[PDB]
């Protein structure tokens, strides 16, 4: 029954495929070597950093480490504006609210803690404690001050509602753990990558999957969304990055090298979307020409594996947090 | 000459206060020893966790127990799904993995030797010692003593097995039991010895349903586990 | 044969000391430089043991830095850097030697403490206490060697010769024995005792914990750590006092025997100076971890440059 | 089950892969100068310098 539908989908994808992006990208000159330099080193985490996020203002950034600390850095001055102590030391994700008032963090507690920063008391406290996931919570992303999408290790995602404090919709269909997700620029749909080597696109409003992409061979540790929202990129344990498009329904590009045999940990795009910066278990991050799949630089400089990466919304800098816990900012 | 300078001074004051707090917390973090409590549900992991609880709400059940002026932080991860290859990466910095395995139920044992094999050879745990608790020995002793303990069928090699010379059995236990309980211990040790370049070790311990010495055993092993770490750091290796 | 021994001693002092001091100066500066590079630009998590090891490496480097004047003077046979420089260089050489010995002793006392208090809870393993003890070692050795100054102070060109052949033989000994007691014997006895305790502790731990952990390598290293220290220093210290005693007027005489004594002491000096070259290898590079840190930090430098 | 989800997944207005690749090209080259990482901005107005 399902094999017929799978065959139909594959045949439709092949019919829609005429020429690969590599084939038609020969007419564009390459970006060339990029000598990105460390402009800041935001040391201060006691243990390995596992996630970080930029504020919409592109100045503040929240970073979570396994020592139970969630530090909000002012990237320009390197000062720490808050150091939230978590109730559970094993935090695996963090998120900065688009308005900059709240900060979410998940982890092995299976619970998403939402802290309020702009609080009249002057001290940050757990504004909300969203529970309902039956597994470790592996990604958080705010849609506004009253919504947050959390993807957990129980093979599900969930759109919550902070004001009322319980699930508003549940996104199911993944076979394995849902490692990471990325919201579209319009926050009308989002793609989540799981360990079943498949990334699924969900409509936040409809609460149902729209299309799945299964071009990977192993777990999908990282996933982003091309700046225009019409395509996304994923990184898997097989050391390969894959750029899929929503409309083409299929993989557009594969970024890989013969000298990398270690999985991805974090991917992101530049403001224009021309560059794809991917963090690797090889203690370094690589910049890829999103249109030509060429290693246009390498951001080495971490004594341990890069666990999180993120470009500022204005595109000025690229923060990179690694298990060495120094969180270098590149530009 | 005051609009931007008061804010800068306030930001620096907050930064220095936060840095002082982080320095204060660093001593506690370095002093506390983090542990991971793995083992099947049929094993007595929860009972041991409570037994040191006397001396987490959802997902991961932390446990503060303190012995000899040093505090141990155990993390029973029983709230997660059956599969663990992903969140195991979180505990790459744990001092020692505590592995509680039910020595009584044999049918559910050859899987505990295989959860141990994957753990021992795991990519992110090839530098973490495993404190192995062969729990529920009283049940095993009364089960073998009462017969119907056809452990030979599950492991045919048990027929061609004899108690090792270096064993230290209690004076008043059935010699058959001593050969049965040391047989299981060796199987886990064979898995541990078959891999690892002397970078992490296995500490097999026999525990009953109730034993106040479990915290002491973990303290002794953690003492020896960091002793090896200190020797490596001091270039004695 | 008496003239034969005279020629032997002359040639020995002329060539053997210069060549050996050149080898020890080229190996040691390199090794101690690697050590200090790895300690300053890497391994941020400093502690008591790291403080002692870094202090030992710094003392050894300062010990080597004071050789070149001796090398050139023994090669050419005439010291030509004045009187002040000779006194300063020789005093700092001897002071750094004995500070190295004391830091070896305290490295043994911190290898015993960490083996006996793995959790770093005895309050002597605190970094502040280590810094205080290091400063105490430096100042104590500086004070110990002050009575050397009247001995090495030459009398007029520059009549600045070695420590054993200068000054009043009767005062050059009363002190050379005291500096051996407080300088090499006492640190040797405490180091032997504490490494003996470590060997017993490792043996007991092996017998107690039988989880396939013989720990044969650490036992050999502590045995070798004191064996090389005792075998490289004892010939020099024990022979030194004999050389000074050979200048004592109580029996004195026997010119030919004095030549033999001088030559046998002259050969023993570069042996004691060998510790300053072996220590970087034995304590830092022979083991893992630090060597891996040096290699990784040596790869980082290549990428940067 | 999976059949119901796949039935509505198939009803998607797919487009040619070449058109999608050309649209990504158009977006990339329509914001080339607006990317501080693709074209390093001068230190004069760079916030980090």
């Amino acid at each position: 029954e399902a094999e017929q539908l799978k065959n139909q989908i594959r045949d439709a994808r092949k019919a829609c495929a005429d020429a690969t992006l590599s084939q038609i990208t020969n007419n564009i000159d390459p970006v060339g070597r990029i000598q990105m330099r460390t402009r800041r080193t935001l040391r201060g985490h006691l243990a390995k950093i596992y996630a970080m996020h930029w504020g919409t203002d592109s100045r503040l950034l929240v970073s979570a480490s396994q020592d139970g600390k969630l530090i909000i850095w002012d990237s320009y001055t390197t000062n720490k504006v808050h150091a939230i102590p978590l109730r559970s030391s094993w935090v695996m994700t963090c998120a900065y609210a688009p308005s900059g008032n709240y900060v979410a963090c998940g982890g092995l507690d299976n619970i998403c803690s939402i802290y309020n920063l702009k609080t009249r008391e002057g001290n940050v406290r757990v504004s909300r404690e969203l529970a309902g996931h039956t597994g470790y919570l592996s990604c958080c992303r705010f849609l506004d001050d009253n919504q947050i999408v959390t993807s957990s290790g129980d093979t599900t995602c969930a759109l919550w509602d902070i004001e009322t404090g319980q699930q508003t919709t549940t996104f199911t269909g993944h076979t394995g753990d849902v490692m990471s997700l990325s919201l579209a620029p319009d926050t009308r749909l989002f793609v989540s990558g799981a360990c079943d080597a498949s990334a699924k696109l969900w409509d936040v409003r409809e609460g149902m999957c729209r299309q799945t992409f299964t071009g990977h061979e192993s777990d999908i540790n990282a996933i982003c969304f091309f700046p225009n929202g019409n395509a996304f990129a994923t990184g898997s344990d097989d050391a390969t990055c894959r750029l899929f498009d929503l409309r083409a329904d299929q993989e557009l590009m594969t970024y890989s090298h013969d000298n990398i045999i270690c999985g991805i940990t974090s991917v992101s795009f530049s403001k224009s979307g021309r560059l794809l910066l991917a963090g690797y278990d090889d203690f370094n991050c690589n910049v890829w020409d999103a249109l030509k799949a060429d290693r246009a630089g390498v951001l080495a400089g971490h004594d341990n594996r890069v666990s999180c990466l993120g470009v500022t919304d204005d595109g000025m800098a690229v923060a990179t947090g690694s298990w060495d816990s120094f969180l270098k900012i590149w530009n | 000459t005051e609009d931007q300078r008061n804010e800068e001074k306030a930001q620096r004051e907050a930064n220095k206060k936060i840095e002082k707090q982080l320095q204060k917390d660093k001593q506690v973090y370095r002093a506390t020893h983090r542990l991971l409590l793995l083992g099947a549900d049929n094993s007595g992991k929860s009972t041991i966790v409570k037994q040191m609880r006397i001396l987490g709400t959802s997902g991961i059940f932390e446990t503060k127990f303190q012995v000899d002026k040093v505090n141990f932080h155990m993390f029973d991860v029983g709230g997660q799904r059956d599969e663990r290859r992903k969140w195991i990466q979180c505990f790459n910095d744990v001092t020692a993995i505590i592995f509680v395995v039910d020595s009584s139920d044999y049918n559910r044992l050859q899987e505990a030797l295989n959860l141990f094999k994957s753990i021992w050879n795991n990519r992110w745990l090839r530098t973490i010692s495993v404190i192995l608790f062969l729990n529920k020995q009283d049940l095993l002793a009364e089960k073998v003593l009462a017969g119907k303990s056809k452990i030979e069928d599950y492991f045919p090699e048990f027929a061609r097995y004899t108690t090792p010379e270096d064993a230290t059995p209690e004076p008043g236990e059935d010699p058959r039991v001593t050969r049965a309980k040391y047989f299981i211990r060796d199987e886990f040790l064979r898995i541990s010895t078959a891999s690892g370049d002397g970078r992490h070790y296995c500490y097999p311990h026999f525990t009953c349903a109730v034993d106040t010495e479990n915290a002491r055993r973990i303290f002794n092993d953690c003492k020896d586990i960091i002793l090896q770490m200190n020797l490596r750091e001091y270039n004695l290796v | 044969t008496c003239k034969n021994w005279l020629a032997a001693e002359a040639a020995l002092e002329k060539y053997y000391l210069s060549i050996f001091y050149g080898i020890e100066f080229v190996v040691g500066v390199l090794g101690n430089t690697i050590v200090v590079y790895g300690y300053i630009f890497s391994l941020k998590n400093w502690n008591s043991s790291n403080i002692y090891l870094f202090n030992l490496s710094v003392s050894d480097l300062a010990f080597l830095c004071t050789l070149p004047m001796l090398i050139r003077s023994y090669a050419n046979g005439n010291w030509i850097y004045g009187d002040v420089l000779c006194i300063s260089n020789r005093y700092v050489l001897h002071a750094n030697l004995y500070t190295s010995i004391l830091f070896l002793t305290f490295i043994s006392i911190d290898r015993y403490l960490i083996i006996k208090y793995p959790f770093r809870e005895h309050l002597l393993q605190k970094k502040e206490f280590a810094i205080l003890i290091s400063l105490a070692i430096w100042v104590l050795v500086t004070l110990e060697l002050l009575p050397i100054l009247p001995l090495i102070n030459p009398v007029i060109g520059t009549t600045c010769n070695d420590f054993a052949s200068s000054g009043d033989p009767n005062y050059n000994l009363i002190y050379s024995m005291c500096l051996t007691l407080l300088g090499f014997l006492i640190p040797l006895f405490v180091m032997c005792f504490f490494y003996y305790k470590i060997a017993l502790f490792l043996k007991q731990r092996n017998r107690q914990v039988a989880t396939a952990l013989p720990l044969e390598k650490p036992l050999n290293l502590v045995i070798m750590a004191v064996v090389i220290f005792s075998v490289l220093f004892t010939p020099y210290h024990v022979m030194r006092n004999v050389r000074i005693a050979s200048r004592l007027g109580s029996w004195k005489q026997y010119q030919c025997t004095q030549v033999v004594i001088n030559s046998f002491y002259i050969v023993t000096r570069p042996l004691a100076f060998l510790n300053s070259v072996i220590n970087p290898v034995f304590y830092f590079l022979l083991g893992d971890h630090f060597r891996d840190m040096l290699m990784n930090q040596l790869r980082h430098n290549f990428k940067s440059l | 089950k999976l059949v119901e989800q796949l039935k509505m997944e198939a009803n998607i207005d797919r487009i040619k892969v070449s058109k999608a690749a050309a649209d990504l090209m158009a977006y990339c080259e329509a914001h080339a100068k607006e990317d501080p990482l693709l074209t390093p901005v001068p230190a004069s107005e760079n916030p980090f310098r």
